[PDB]
């Protein structure tokens, strides 16, 4: 008649080029959770981050980066980013004392931005002494709607989007710390990524009608690196909510879900008919691609309440495996 | 033996001992600790979820005085916010009973009310609670009747800062050195934040009765509301500067007017609530400024008029028939519109021998624009023993629930055309009664019953409908009551319900492993046990409750991070009464927790250890 939690350690030795998978996991249970797979044996391990530490992960973990055997995953519903070994999956640190982190990019090896949603303010931390300090102010941004997503940087500058209640894309300099210049496209530019001859591509939500800016048809954007211009735009036409356009490992392909998985290169014209997987009655959540080989990874988050399943598809089209991680996986990442 | 009205039907009635044994209790812990129903609550003064035979919290209508309680937006009642104090009467209308008297209780129905008091002249009383993590309770009553008013009014204050020390086993705090590595990592044992909260309840009750045969009467309830919404335990750093709050601000009305004669009585009713929410989330930066990162408040207006008629053609036939009317003015801040609900209902009881009888229910539905299918249901009753009391019942319905009002007319997902759910329900089961010449009192009851959702709405992306639930199971209670001594008196009371709620919906997606599966955070066992030994001017009380495990997947598959343990949980209470010249004194000291586990009970929400709380209760005596 008695109740009892506890936890236990465990000695994780993984080894070879894995993949990471951060399981989101719902809001205010947490229930994050970190997952592995081994593309060669195809073995995948769930779990890996409480199972190695005998702790949670937190709640909706968001991104990870990993800087030679070091990863940082982010959890933004904990205030926390998480320094762990990719290796033992061992923790090696944390940053502590954000408000909702989004993401992390790493411009030297002293200095970190990390971006926030509900804030004007981007954080300046040191990947070593494990503080802030310093924040970048964004103009015109509101503590109400305030929100950064993701960063590339392009020479001595850094780009960003403003996805939440917001259409804007950012250029900060990291030599004085301050945003220099603007841009302006469709409503919530969610994903931004850079290609191979130096184009920014960005993919605008709808707006999932009732927002206040209202609803607009997403739309594609090729953004010019050295000088902003807009150059090309596409068109969605409307009842979509296409995002996550990340590129392959080439730098020169282009990924997005809109529905069915559409696969688009570089230096191209108008989005081709055929898709790369064109519908199997499924609910596409995420996706990456294998710098390596070139498998395509697509993430099935079912209901979004269960263990989702990730299908495994080479170059070409054909399954080669389907494996079962934790709650909603958000993203990938490389080992 | 029972009344015309009660003929074939299944509830449960808590009597006043169990509502006015303490003044820290909500109705959130009046049900769990007394009834077969899993409430879903993560400790005191914080959202408190009703899950009423195998359903969700909107299935399950709640009645103040005839009027309807449930929020239109969300659907549900938190019923922690209802001081157990503040209610006189309460029933549970479980499945088809509830079309008794509501509509969409696909569920069941808890009927609440307040009765009127027989004091003659003036008196008061006024109770002071005392317990752990600087908790404060007060209730101060006053009342006057002259055999034709009858003027009562209660005030009730809870305020604490929710501070316990707990271990926690989620987060391990590291212990860095010189060059920023960890050299030892320990489980802390920190405290709940952000979990202060404030309530002020205000209850005014005019009663007026002329002795002719009509009856008036006037209820205002006002409710104060100021609480922090805690954080969760994997919530990392020494986070300050971080406020939560969801003020509340609400007034209940209830105007009552009563017409009785020799056969027929008629009853007339109307009421009006309002409403005002208020959730905030900011941030102190910098050193002086507070940024609000949040801000929504929400305003509700419902008008309410009911009109109730009752015939009887003789002793062994009678005539029922009704109609309500409720509408829900909300004006959102931050949609502004609502919806008009009206509902009619005719009812023919007979008695045709001794033993059998007989009822029909035919119950008619409009809320806004949309009719709904008529609701029929048929309660039949008959005598197998008139030695032991055994009675055999059953009931059989069609009953339709009418979708939220957040579920048609909301900002990021509105869909209008939205279809109502539907269930089918039908029951059985037994009771008996083996009263002896005050020696002991055993009576009990076990019913089964089976039950069927169409049309579940559920939001995945906005409703999107379908989800086909099966519900059934049995449901067991007994009660006992023994005089071993001339002084000694023990009394036991207990319920066990086996509730299954499987999902019989075609697999969405291809590796959905959900169908055939047990519905999230609802149990398949529950238990309660209640205990009182009553020696002279001293009183025991046990309460004891079994909750079997709850799953937070709709695969209901095994994982490190979502595992809720079974839930049992005691609460030991020892009280003395005295008795001086100008007053009675009352004092009682109760023990939650008392094995103190560390355990959990919604996921990642700690729960504090072995807590205490101590009473004092004046009662003035005069002429
Ligand atoms: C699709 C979805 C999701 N959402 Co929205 C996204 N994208 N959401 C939606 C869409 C439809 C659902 C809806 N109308 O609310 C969409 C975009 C409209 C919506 C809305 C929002 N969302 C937002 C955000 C960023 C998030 N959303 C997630 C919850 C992100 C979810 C991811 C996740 N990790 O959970 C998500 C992927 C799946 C939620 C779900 O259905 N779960 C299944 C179901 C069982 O959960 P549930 O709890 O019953 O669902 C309710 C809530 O989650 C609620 N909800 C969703 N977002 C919020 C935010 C807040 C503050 C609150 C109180 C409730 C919500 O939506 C449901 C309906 O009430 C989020 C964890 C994803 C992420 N990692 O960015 C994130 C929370 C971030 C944070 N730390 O605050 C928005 C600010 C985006 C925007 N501007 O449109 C906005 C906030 C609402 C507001 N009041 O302004």
């Amino acid at each position: 008649c008695m109740k009892w939690d506890y936890g236990k350690m465990e000695p994780f030795r993984a080894t070879g080029d894995g993949l990471f998978i951060m399981n989101e996991g719902n809001f205010q249970y947490g229930n994050a959770t970190l997952s592995y797979y081994d593309p060669e044996t195809k073995k995948v391990e769930n779990e890996i981050f409480y199972r190695a530490n005998a702790m949670k992960l937190g709640d909706v973990a968001q991104s990870m980066i990993v800087r030679d055997t070091i990863g940082w995953v982010v959890v933004n519903n904990s205030h926390v980013i998480f320094a762990i070994s990719t290796n033992t999956f061992k923790e090696v640190g944390r940053i502590t004392g954000l408000t909702s982190p989004r993401y992390i990019h790493f411009i030297s090896d002293e200095k970190a931005y990390i971006t926030q949603i509900w804030d004007y303010r981007i954080f300046i931390v040191n990947p070593k002494t494990y503080q802030i300090t310093g924040y970048i102010e964004c103009p015109d941004m509101t503590m109400e709607t305030g929100s950064t997503e993701q960063m590339v940087q392009y020479g001595k500058y850094v780009y960003v989007n403003c996805w939440s209640y917001q259409n804007r894309i950012l250029k900060i300099d990291t030599t004085t710390d301050k945003v220099v210049d603007q841009l302006t496209v469709g409503i919530q530019p969610t994903s931004l990524v850079m290609d191979k001859n130096f184009k920014m591509w960005t993919i605008t939500d709808g707006g999932y009608k009732g927002s206040p800016y209202g609803y607009e048809e997403p739309s594609l954007y090729r953004i010019d690196a050295e000088t902003f211009k807009i150059e090309k735009q596409f068109k969605f036409q409307l009842g979509d909510a296409p995002s996550e356009v990340q590129l392959n490992g080439a730098g020169d392909e282009l990924y997005w879900i809109n529905k069915d998985i559409w696969r688009m290169s570089v230096d191209e014209e108008r989005v081709p008919v055929r898709p790369f997987l064109k519908y199997r009655d499924t609910k596409y959540y995420g996706l990456t691609v294998s710098p390596k080989n070139g498998d395509v990874y697509v993430a099935d988050a079912i209901d979004y309440q269960q263990q989702g399943m990730i299908y495994r598809y080479t170059e070409d089209g054909e399954l080669v495996d389907e494996f079962y991680v934790g709650i909603i996986p958000g993203a990938f990442c490389w080992k | 033996k029972r009344p015309m009205k009660d003929i074939g039907v299944q509830q449960t009635r808590f009597d006043s001992l169990v509502l006015k044994e303490n003044i820290a209790l909500s109705m959130a812990d009046i049900l769990t600790f007394n009834s077969s129903i899993f409430v879903k609550s993560y400790g005191r003064a914080t959202l408190s979820t009703v899950s009423f035979r195998g359903t969700s919290a909107s299935h399950t209508q709640v009645t103040w005085n005839g009027m309807r309680i449930n929020n239109p937006m969300l659907g549900m009642t938190d019923f922690s916010m209802i001081p157990s104090y503040f209610i006189d009467d309460a029933s549970l209308l479980h499945g088809t009973s509830s079309v008794n008297m509501a509509g969409g209780g696909l569920g069941g129905l808890v009927k609440l009310s307040t009765v009127p008091a027989h004091q003659e002249g003036f008196g008061m009383q006024y109770v002071q609670g005392i317990g752990s993590f600087s908790t404060f309770d007060e209730f101060l009553q006053l009342k006057y009747g002259d055999k034709h008013w009858q003027i009562s009014t209660r005030a009730v204050y809870q305020s604490s800062p929710n501070d316990y020390k707990y271990r926690n086993h989620d987060k391990k705090e590291n212990i860095y050195d010189d060059k920023y590595n960890i050299i030892e990592q320990y489980y802390p044992i920190e405290r709940n934040r952000s979990g202060a909260y404030k309530d002020l309840h205000i209850l005014q009750e005019v009663y007026y009765n002329t002795g002719k045969g009509d009856r008036f009467g006037l209820n205002a309830w006002y409710t104060d509301s100021n609480r922090e919404l805690a954080l969760l335990t994997t919530d990392q750093g020494d986070l300050m500067d971080f406020e939560n709050r969801q003020r509340e601000h609400t007034l209940r009305s209830v105007l009552s007017w009563d017409h009785t004669r020799e056969n027929w009585k008629v009853s007339a009713r109307g009421g009006y609530v309002h409403t005002w929410l208020a959730y905030d989330y900011k941030r102190d930066l910098g050193n002086g400024i507070m940024a609000t990162m949040t801000r929504s408040r929400s305003k509700v207006n419902t008008f309410y008029g009911q009109l109730d008629g009752e015939y009887f053609f003789s002793d062994k036939l009678l005539l029922t028939a009704g109609v309500s009317a409720h509408q829900h003015l909300v004006n959102s801040l931050d949609f502004d519109k609502g919806r008009i609900e009206l509902s009619g209902n005719v009812s023919l009881k007979w008695q045709p021998v001794n033993r059998l009888g007989m009822s029909l229910v035919l119950r008619g539905e409009m809320f806004g624009t949309k009719w709904a299918p008529v609701i029929p249901a048929f309660f039949v009753d008959y005598v197998l023993s008139k030695r032991g009391n055994i009675m055999a019942k059953a009931s059989i319905t069609r009953n339709y629930r009418f979708p939220t009002l957040n579920d048609l007319y909301f900002l990021p997902g509105g869909n209008p055309a939205l279809n109502n759910e539907s269930g089918f329900t039908y029951e059985t089961g037994l009771s008996f009664s083996v009263d002896k010449d005050n020696v002991y009192t055993l009576s009990g009851s076990a019913s089964w019953f089976d039950q069927h959702i169409n049309d579940w709405i559920i939001w995945l992306p906005s409703p999107v409908n379908l989800k086909k639930v099966h519900a059934y199971g049995v449901e067991v209670q007994a009660d006992y009551a023994v005089a071993i001594d001339k002084a000694w008196k023990l009394g036991l009371n207990g319920t066990f319900a086996w509730t299954p709620s499987i999902n019989e919906g075609e697999p969405t997606s291809k590796a959905d492993q959900s169908v055939g599966k047990q519905l999230p955070y609802i149990p398949e066992y529950s238990a309660t046990l209640s205990g009182r030994l009553t020696y002279r001017s001293w009183g025991l009380l046990y309460k004891w409750c079994y909750y079997s495990e709850r799953y937070t997947m709709t695969s209901n598959a095994v994982s490190y991070t979502g595992h809720l343990p079974p839930y049992l949980m005691s609460n030991v209470t020892l009280e003395k009464g005295f008795s001086l010249r100008w007053a009675d004194l009352s004092l009682k000291g109760t023990v939650n927790n008392l094995f103190d586990e560390e355990y959990l009970s919604v996921l990642s929400r700690p729960m504090p250890g072995i807590n205490f709380e101590f009473f004092i209760g004046i009662t003035p005596k005069w002429g």
